[PDB]
């Protein structure tokens, strides 16, 4: 019923997916 | 209302260092702007990162905190214009990129305060919202 | 109908050996669109190198053409964010990047021809202008 | 006096300006 716990359970399920692409920006260019 | 910057939202869904605190800034305030170009960043990194999974709960996020998309209009954007001459990035000044230009675009013209991570937006003339 | 892009509107500012095509291309459509997202990056490109004076021959090129800074909504950065994953400046290829998406969603969007200069938006599932 | 010479007007006086900041890498890496 509370938000952040809707909210943890998107993070920690999104978290945990597996890293396909490890770096950060120059995903994003310019 | 506030408005959140990609920097957070990218932070929250990766899970970093303080993702709850922002969680509790989220739940805080009833409206919550993003900016449709902050929408897209923000897609773009962690459809990245993640895959389309990482996509699928972006969607969810924004659904569950029922975030209002703004679009980006021509006052944002000249409101930008102006503030990347003062704040924008160059050799050493560690200010802020086009990315941010849209987020505080969006917090200028709504006086709202922003929500975000990092130093791009520390020294700059628009509000942040405080974390609990 | 066409819709510009950054690096076609700072070519024919910075006078880029095609410019002078460009300007033909620009006239022989009389109505021209422009995502305010470019029309930032563009002001933010040329006001760097030429100072706050190259943003007002900016402003006056846009003024002269009669250019429609068109707002970016939701659905424009929606197919935005579908496109990359497919034509996304991934390692090693060429293609789109975080600013020509804003280009990319208007003219997915409106469903009418791209002016550019480059070759981020060569293959891809969007109209090219014609360069006479 | 058409389209294509105010646009070309406008070219030369913008390129023609002093350059007081270098090329392309400034909006911003990112
Ligand atoms: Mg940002
Ligand atoms: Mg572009």
């Amino acid at each position: 019923v509370p938000l952040r716990d809707e909210l943890a359970a998107i993070r920690h399920r999104c978290a945990a997916l597996p890293v396909v692409d490890n770096r950060s920006a120059e995903a994003i260019l310019g | 209302m506030m408005v959140i910057d990609t920097s957070a939202l990218v932070a929250m869904l990766s899970d970093e260092p303080d993702a709850e605190r922002f969680e509790a800034a989220v739940e805080a305030d009833h409206i919550r702007l993003m900016s449709t170009a902050s929408y897209l960043e923000t897609a773009l990194v962690i459809e990245a990162r993640f895959g389309e999974p990482g996509g699928r709960e972006l969607d969810l996020w924004l659904h569950r905190a029922a975030v209002d998309l703004v679009a980006v209009h021509a006052d944002q954007a000249d409101a930008a214009r102006a503030a990347y001459r003062t704040y924008g990035k160059g050799r050493h000044r560690a200010g802020l990129n086009y990315g941010d230009c849209f987020s505080y675009g969006l917090a200028k013209i709504s006086g709202q305060p922003l929500l975000f991570k990092g130093e791009d937006f520390q020294h700059t003339d628009i509000a942040t919202v405080a974390l609990p």
